[PDB]
RNA sequence: CAGCUAGUUGGUGGGGUAACGGCCUACCAAGGCAAUGACGUGUAGCUAUGCUGAGAAGUAGAAUAGCCACAAUGGGACUG
RNA sequence: AUUGGGCGUAAAGCAAGCGCAGGCGGAUUGAAAAGUCUGGUGUUAAAGGCAGCUGCUUAACAGUUGUAUGCAUUGGAAAC
RNA sequence: UCCACACCGUAAACGAUAGAUACUAGCUGUCGGGGCGAUCCCCUCGGUAGUGAAGUUAACACAUUAAGUAUCUCGCCUGG
RNA sequence: CAAGGAUAGCACCGGUGAUUGGAGUUAAGUCGUAACAAGGUACCCCUACGAGAACGUGGGGGUGGAUCACC
């Protein structure tokens, strides 16, 4: 059940001898809602083969999200060029506390609580690099105990 | 750029301006001064009535009104309505607002409330141009 | 042990071995010297305990007029640090101070913080339990 | 018995050119109230020199407050360390 | 807005004030503040608080409550 | 943009230097404790804010209990 | 336009990049001191150039002479 | 002792003023074609002189210049 949906659908266009080719790019976000979530930017003529191609790359790049009593573990800032998106954990009932680009990559990756800020640019490509760069820089906190020889996160 | 620096000479706000400045003079009219008190609504009289010309894309005659206010200063405000009983010389009520086809035009004369008469002639929207009810 | 380059320290004793740190962190490499202050000596024992480091060691001259510590970064067998990143807080200049109450929780815990207080340098966790704070030099997860 | 306690300042001697007089300098380091570091201040205070205590200048002087003595004079001095100057 | 201040700064005797005090008086001195912002100009009752902001803080000082000042304008004084 | 921005080509490195005051500043020892941390005490009027409860047919509202911040003094800590 | 003596004090006065300090792959030239002793070539310490990964950037590009990791101080910017 | 009155010269601020200078905004005005390509004389910066006007020329400075070219 990797659902989908698209965030943005625009008309780029280049310029031949007399005229102008037009043609659509959608950006698609497909998340399974328990881990798995990635992003397709495709272009076509039409929108049905470019939602078809833009599909087709997200489930070619999809990557894994852990996710901590259904939020994320520790605050992260995620850089994408001059897009820089804010992620701080929340407490159970808070629910998504984003917007766009972000609430979809949240709400398909599966996060229930999370507090979101777009510091910088509002280009969903770019935040929606900077969203992936922010989740995917997380650490766990069994990874750090392993690193520091810690005992399993304990004091 | 640093906290000395900082320390020395801080950090200045720009400044905000109004977007209807001579709503905003009060003249005492004994003492003769102007005071800054800011005002919603203010009433003037017309000088000279008459048409202009949208500025680049827009092609219409549009009446305007050279108004004088309760206070000393003369503004260009634009009618907002098909017809009008302004005679070059009338006392008009005038709200804030701002036509983009003409320049330099930043007020709206608010229709039947006072010597100019409503908009007839109107069901939609008509709450806006003063218009009773048809009942 | 013997040495061959001159070594050479900043003034300011924090940032000085955390660029050093983040510098070999971000180039591989895995051994580095610098010049040995005491506020030095105690950072490097607590990140040392705290088990960001291989291992610190101190040195003196034979006239016992200069000591310079070199220490290792902590790699795993595929080659990547434990240190993710360094960000130092008390400055000079602005230097920060913060009561028990305002005491950070760096990472939500999976970081350390470095609080110098009355007992010299001293970790988020162990402050928090003696209930007293202090000068709050950086911030190393 | 039991007596409220005055407010004391420790400054430095800056000029004595007058009858009786000393006016000596204090140094605070108060905050700043937005940016939150230190900022050194100087103000002037004067005292009177009665007797047994002369506190010519460049002297290290200790002051404690007074009843006031006259206009702008308020203070008086006491112990004196690091005699010099 | 770069100099301002001649009761302005300090000392002695006396007077006056509920009280200390150039508050006033006679004599003797030239000092006092100021680039860490005097002085000048403009504006304003101050505060607890109201509204807003995640926070740091921004803004107004409704109602009410604490304090100050005024009673057409400008002075003086009795009773207490 | 202290938290929380920038100055090659988009607004922004003075034409360059000698530089007083200011800001910052190598390593070790001792003292004091001005900053820093912490304990006791006094105070920060009431109303307002937040939490709990009662009464108005419930609410708005009224009442009631708890609830901080800063300053001063005194007693300790000595890492910066 | 040139010379002497007095002013003016501006330039695309540009590396369109303030100064100081510590750290971070390498390769190819060239200039100066020092070590060996025909030149040539080798090593060390510095100056000035090209190419180039990590790293930075909106991109061009910078890349141990940084526009990289950081600190200190000064100057400057806040739509046309 | 002293509010106020009269006289007098300085200090700061405000309104207005014949006439005059420039500026912005303006769908379809006149004169040229200065700039963007080597824009047809490469451009730009400081400066001096001159001309209806964009601008022209002298002095110095830059590449934020086209072609050129090397096995
Ligand atoms: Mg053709
Ligand atoms: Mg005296
Ligand atoms: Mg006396
Ligand atoms: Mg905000
Ligand atoms: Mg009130
Ligand atoms: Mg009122
Ligand atoms: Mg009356
Ligand atoms: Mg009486
Ligand atoms: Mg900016
Ligand atoms: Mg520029
Ligand atoms: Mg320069
Ligand atoms: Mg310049
Ligand atoms: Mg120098
Ligand atoms: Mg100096
Ligand atoms: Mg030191
Ligand atoms: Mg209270
Ligand atoms: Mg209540
Ligand atoms: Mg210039
Ligand atoms: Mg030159
Ligand atoms: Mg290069
Ligand atoms: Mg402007
Ligand atoms: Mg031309
Ligand atoms: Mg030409
Ligand atoms: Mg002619
Ligand atoms: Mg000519
Ligand atoms: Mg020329
Ligand atoms: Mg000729």
């Amino acid at each position: 059940e990797f659902e989908e949906r698209i965030v943005k659908l625009k008309r780029i266009s280049k310029t031949t001898k007399g005229g102008r080719n037009m043609r659509f790019s959608v950006l698609v976000v497909v998340g399974n809602r328990k881990g798995k979530i990635g992003y397709g930017i495709a272009k076509a003529l039409e929108v049905p083969n470019a939602i078809k191609k833009a599909i087709k790359a997200a489930h070619n790049s999809l990557h894994t999200i852990e996710i901590h009593k259904g939020s994320i573990y520790h605050e992260v800032i995620g850089r994408s060029g001059a897009s820089r998106v804010l992620l701080k954990p929340a407490p159970q009932g808070t629910g998504i506390i984003a917007g766009g680009a972000i609430r979809a990559i949240i709400e398909l990756a599966g996060y229930s609580d999370i507090y979101t800020k777009n510091l910088g640019r509002n280009t969903p490509i770019n935040m929606i690099h900077a969203t992936m760069d922010g989740i995917l820089k997380q650490l766990s906190p069994r990874r750090v105990a392993i690193l520091r020889n810690k005992n399993l996160n304990e004091l | 750029a640093t906290i000395a620096q900082l320390i020395r000479k801080p950090r200045k706000k720009k400044k905000v301006k109004s977007k209807s400045p001579a709503l905003h003079y009060n003249l005492n009219l004994l003492n003769k001064k102007v005071t800054n008190v800011y005002s919603p609504l203010k009433r003037g009289v017309c000088t000279r009535v008459g048409t202009m010309t949208p500025k680049k894309p827009n092609s219409a005659l549009r009446k305007y009104a050279k108004v004088r206010l309760t206070n000393g200063f003369e503004v260009l405000t634009y009618i907002p309505g098909e017809g009008h009983n302004l005679q070059e010389h009338s006392v008009t009520l005038l709200r804030g607002g701002r036509v983009k086809d003409l320049p330099g035009v930043r007020y709206h004369i608010v229709r039947g409330t006072l010597d100019t008469v409503g908009v007839e002639k109107r069901r939609q929207q008509r709450s806006a141009y003063g218009a009773k009810k048809p009942k | 042990i013997t040495t061959t380059k001159p070594i050479k320290a900043h003034f300011d004793p924090v940032a000085d071995l955390l660029t050093k740190i983040n510098n070999a962190r971000k180039a591989k490499l895995m051994t580095v010297t610098t010049i040995a202050s005491k506020l030095k000596i105690a950072i490097l024992e607590i990140l040392v305990k705290e088990g960001y480091l291989a291992n610190f060691q101190v040195l003196e001259n034979k006239s016992k007029t200069k000591r310079i510590v070199t220490f290792n970064l902590k790699y795993t067998q595929r080659r990547i640090p434990s240190i993710n990143g360094v960000k130092q807080i008390s400055k000079p200049g602005l230097r920060i101070y913060r009561p028990f109450e305002k005491l950070p929780l760096v990472l939500n815990g999976l970081g350390i913080a470095i609080i110098s207080t009355s007992d010299g340098v001293m970790t988020d966790k162990v402050a928090r339990l003696k209930k007293i704070g202090g000068e709050i030099l950086a911030y190393v997860w | 018995m039991k007596r409220n306690q005055r407010k004391v300042l420790i400054g430095i001697v800056k000029s004595t050119k007058n009858a009786k007089t000393a006016t000596v300098q204090v140094e605070s380091r108060f905050k700043h109230p937005l940016y939150h570091k230190s900022v050194v201040r100087h103000k002037k205070y004067q005292a009177h020199n009665e007797g047994e205590v002369l506190a010519k200048d460049g002297d290290k002087v200790q002051i404690v407050e007074t009843r006031p003595l006259s206009a702008t004079k308020r203070f008086r001095i006491a112990k004196i360390i690091e005699r010099a100057k």
